[PDB]
């Protein structure tokens, strides 16, 4: 019929180049930083759309908005620093990690424009895989408490601290946004999108005693209501 | 019928630029590469389905055994055949299905990871006798049956054939793996038409399986260790 | 400097903005990739694939039976046995197949579509039916006599299992809406054309198995967020 | 007589390239969210110069103004997010869709420039089309209690939400206003332009009882006062 | 006097690089593409016009109707040809045109359109007989009757002729549309002047229309609904 | 990075800025463009086509009988039928045209213009008219010996019906203003040549339809908002 | 002058960023370099 509709929308990586909610960090400068663990699959509207391929390796861009309670944006300093693993962790608000020397950070004001940066594929494997069917070590893997039969040890990435750069306690309730954009996508085998309800961050877990259906019910097969 | 090949590609060796461990890896390859026969399961009425975790069904039977457990690394492909055979009288279908990262979910409803319900370890690694399913429906994993037509996968159609035969090459993020703590993929069998007959009619059907294990690769000397 | 002015749209963050950011590891190189296979390209490559209608969404059928639509013998002639909306976005069967769920993430769809129907029975039962895809403009047909008027096939039993209907795409506006009225394209209808017939010493009840799927022609436009995930709070 | 005029501004583009109020939205902020259902006929200055013509095919550009009751500018965190037909609708403050991760949306504080964003053609149609005769259904189409006479069903483009991205209740009353402009415009079909007041927004109803005379009266046929 | 060709086109049959739908349409186009005459109307003293919505005047009658109402997916092109005569002392003109989604508006002044007044489905889509009109001064549509002369159109004035023909194609913004739903135009006959004559004149004036659908197309094929 | 420094200007919505925005859709394909007829390139398109006045803008008339100007037999001999101004952005018959429509929407003005009459009446009455403009300088003409000393057609019933009046465009600039005295273009008039002539048994009143129209080297002049248009509230 | 918009990612130090800065003391010539023994070019020099 000589058709010209256009199907450049339905790949990859326009499919997942779109920031999306992350992570949510909480800070009460009242300890005076907070840290988070990097894991992605806390939200479910990301994890839904990445769950749908076995492997997937890309670059990332990320975006942090921080804001107050009520909203207000008075002029502050903020120190984000990303700690890769093995390095230690920031123990106070005037600690001697917050001396960044050989990690990176940034430094950005409450007033400023969101700040964004690029982060590229870190994984010793050659992709990211949020199925792994096993265990990290050889052991006797008991049956009662199992835990670490998914822990993909291919998939650690570090942690996030932010501070507030200041003398002294600040008195800021502070909230921290970080939105992750994928970029430079490449996925392989395809998987069944999720029907269940999630209930853990790390587990695949589904609630067996209510179990909901991929489709709404109607009154009789012979009718097209649903 | 006809006869799948996993994503249109034959298994192969770990070539030159894919390879990262430096060591000469041993290649058995008649004595590894050969086809073994499981124990079958009865069907029944009221089956729910049974599934095999491949690079541990395999592991503690023969020369593949032997050299899994005292290798560190391996990388193979397979061959599946699944058997199941009745009368012209009889009715029914199953699907047969290979999973990659076939990852088995608990099944609570408790929302806190610290005290969440998880599955025993011969749940998740039942060896050669395989496991039954909980929830067929939600593939005892959250996600819908229906969709399991995506991964590479045949039917046993008691009135079209009674064989069902998948070729699969290695899938993983790495080029070799450990084999007793990484089950590449899953095989699954699942009844989503019942088995009806008549009176008179043989009751003892049974299904049974048979793999080859094609291009057996294993690296890493040393003793031998099962766990 | 250079002299210039800052126009609107400054200091805005674009959740679809295609810039470039500042690098947090200069000279850094990541590991090196290998060849995995089922590379997946584009979304348009898993729309094409057969998956199982939840054709039998009632109270009464829950677990697998929701898959399975029964054919027995009859002795009322020309009876219908089954019938569903064509529309994948919409609510019903097609919610638990494949090509459903992805045209959920967008807004606007086109194109043919595929329904396969795979007959479980045993091999001394056989029959005729009547699959009938009737385009928008009236109830749905109350004979088999009224929804032979559309398109249709006539598939019987034999060596081959599975029989294809294929809807062709019939509307006036180059693309349809996911329920965003002037939109559904007709109904599909499941009749005995002759019966089902059986010897002795053979169950009198059988079942049918529906997949459905895009075509060639298909596409969509428009991503969106979909609606099939809640949220209610921060671990899940 | 070797005329050099210019007939250069009375082209089409020219004639519909200018920013127009389009939109404008309340929010209290005390619900925590306001929503627009886009569309454009709510204001008679855009809607007359538009309803000159059958049929209408450009892109858009959409600009974003927003104020408080006393026109105070104090920095705070919005978020404009766009949802098409279909999505679900925010339904709180911090409700699981204001993690937009396919939905477009603009971060934005009150002390920005006005936001600016860029709008494609998007009807399943070939072109936006203000007048369409007829219903969209087969039905019986009641005698007394009409409506759906003129609902242009190729014309629905889904909503406009905006909220104030913080951890609780701001107390902000705020008020946003939205313009539109037409880019690489192309028109169909020219009309009669209306005489008559505008009564409703979606349909063209006006006064039988009150018609104004399209010409101002004047004493007599033989006057040039009028 | 002459014919009008709207905007300068004639119908045609939709092509290839402009459709959408998927299947062979049908053409009958000897029992479609033909002249049909309706019953004619009282010009009168003070008449105020009348007008017809044209995908459902033709939509009852013939060969045509019967395609119409038994397809989903309609288009073609138009002939209209108006007649009215009288005799050298009689004196009159008439506005004959054609209005592309000519849209009838409520007539009251009610601001909340949940109780606003809206036409009936008779007024709307009147069928063979056509409506007249409550006030031609606003077109019943809020915008002037002047400038209805940037539709095409004829003048019947009795001194110079006594028949108007406008030769118009499809418009619409898609390739095929639904003539149950969709009116994609209407004609309106208004006597702008009124008709005057004097004592032993004939007194009966009718206004006749004959139309002619050209280049019929025909898609969609399935039961036949007329609602 | 790259110095410079921000001039006025900075951080301000031009309603007529040519600029560009971020696209919100990356990789959108539009609805494909089909065949319409009657495209419109320019307003100066529509300006040319020919469209009625209300001339008979009295209190009397209301209607469709604002629209027509009535001519009669006379015995005075020499008489007025009728007058108007002849600036199109100007209240009066102007009001209810098209080109007077359009040109509220600008500043400027220029060109020529044209006015049709078409005489409505039976075929067996006849009689002639004068049809005068008169540039600007002094009131209205008060006979019609003073009405010929300006522009002017001396127009006869007959097969055709209609007449045409040109208003050449006597100018001292380049460009007139819609009321923005050193404006204004002249009035015309509409006399009684020589009388309406009718037979026995037909009626002895007609009427007269006037359609007023641009030209060839017509143009506008900065575009405006229009004051035809009211706001009171925010539903309309 | 010329438009332009200012991106996220604006007014932020990232301390491995790599831009120029402006030089404080124009014109300036350093001391001339000498031949010193056991120069290093990496670290993995060192790690051997």
């Amino acid at each position: 019929v000589v058709n010209r509709n256009g199907v450049l929308e339905t790949t990859i990586n326009h499919f997942f180049s779109r920031s999306g909610l992350v992570g949510v960090v909480n800070l009460t400068d009242g300890t005076g930083y907070a840290t988070w663990d990097i894991d992605i699959m806390g939200f479910v509207q990301l994890r839904r759309k990445c769950e749908m391929f076995t492997y997937m390796r890309f670059n990332a861009e990320f975006t942090f908005v921080t804001t107050t309670k009520n909203g207000e944006a008075r002029p502050y300093m903020l120190q984000y620093m990303y700690v890769p693993p093995g390095a230690p962790k920031p123990t106070g608000r005037d600690a001697f990690q917050w001396q960044t020397a050989t990690n990176p950070s940034v430094f950005v004001k409450l007033t400023d424009p969101p700040a964004q940066v690029s982060v590229p594929f870190m994984s010793p494997a050659s992709a990211y895989q949020w199925f792994y069917d096993g265990y990290p070590t050889f052991g006797q893997h008991p049956e009662t408490s199992n835990t670490t039969y998914g822990l993909c040890p291919n998939n650690m990435m570090g942690t996030f601290a932010v501070r507030v750069v200041s003398r002294e306690a600040s008195q800021l309730k502070l909230q921290t946004r970080v939105y992750m954009k994928l970029k430079h996508v490449r996925a392989w085998v395809p998987r069944p999108i999720r029907s269940q309800p999630y209930l853990l961050k790390n587990f695949p877990n589904y609630d067996s005693s209510k179990i909901t259906n991929s489709a709404r019910d109607r009154s009789s097969i012979k009718q097209a209501n649903m | 019928a006809n006869i799948v090949l996993a994503y249109g590609e034959w298994p192969e060796y770990c070539p030159d630029t894919d390879a990262t461990a430096v060591d000469k890896p041993t290649r058995p390859d008649v004595s590894v590469n050969r086809f073994y026969t499981l124990d079958s399961k009865m069907w029944q009425e009221n089956s729910t389905g049974w599934y095999w975790k491949f690079p541990d069904v395999l592991n503690k039977t023969g020369v593949f055994g032997q050299n899994a457990q005292f290798h560190y690394l391996y990388r193979s492909g397979f061959c599946l055949h699944v058997q199941c055979n009745a009368s012209k009288f009889h009715q029914g279908a199953l699907l047969v299905a290979v999973i990659p990262e076939f990852v088995i979910a608990g099944r609570g409803s408790n929302t806190k990871p610290n005290e969440a319900p998880h599955p025993g370890f011969t749940t998740t690694f039942p060896g050669t006798t395989g496991a039954t399913f909980h929830d067929p429906y939600v593939l005892d994993s959250g996600v819908p049956l229906s969709q399991a037509l995506i991964y590479p996968h045949q039917w046993i159609n008691l009135r079209t054939n009674n064989c069902a035969t998948v070729i699969v090459p290695y899938i993983n993020a790495v080029p070799f793996d450990s084999a007793i703590n990484h089950s590449n993929f899953g095989l699954i069998v699942i009844p989503v038409s019942p088995l009806k007959y008549s009176s008179g009619a043989t009751t003892a059907i049974p299904i049974t399986i048979t793999i080859a294990p094609l291009n057996s690769e294993f690296g890493g000397l040393r003793q031998a260790v099962s766990q | 400097g250079i002299p210039a002015e800052l126009r609107p749209g400054t200091n805005q963050f674009l959740t679809t903005d295609d810039d470039t950011a500042a690098p947090i590891l200069p000279g850094f190189t990541p590991t090196p990739t290998i060849h995995i296979p089922g590379e997946v390209h584009s979304l348009l490559e898993l729309c094409r694939v057969e998956t199982i209608l939840e054709v039998n969404n009632t109270t009464e059928a829950t677990g697998l039976t929701r898959l399975l639509i029964p054919v027995s013998s009859q002795n009322k002639a020309d009876e219908l046995c089954a019938a569903f909306m064509v529309d994948p976005g919409r609510i019903g069967p097609w919610q638990s197949t494949l090509v459903g769920q992805i045209c959920r993430y967008y807004t606007q769809w086109s194109g043919s579509l595929k329904v396969t129907f795979m007959f479980t029975g045993s091999f001394m039962a056989t029959g005729k039916m009547l699959v009938a895809y009737s385009p928008p403009g009236s109830a749905q047909p109350a004979n088999r006599e009224t929804a032979m008027l559309g398109t249709h096939v006539i598939w019987d039993f034999g060596l081959q299992s599975s029989v294809s209907l294929v809807i062709p795409w019939i509307s006036n506006t180059h693309f349809r809406t996911a329920k965003t009225d002037y939109y559904t394209a007709g109904v599909v209808t499941l009749w005995y054309q002759t019966n089902y017939v059986v010897p002795p010493e053979t169950p009198g009840e059988a079942y049918i198995i529906a997949m459905g799927a895009a075509q060639d022609n298909f596409t969509l436009k428009i991503c969106k967020d979909t609606d099939e995930v809640t949220q209610q709070a921060v671990l899940q």
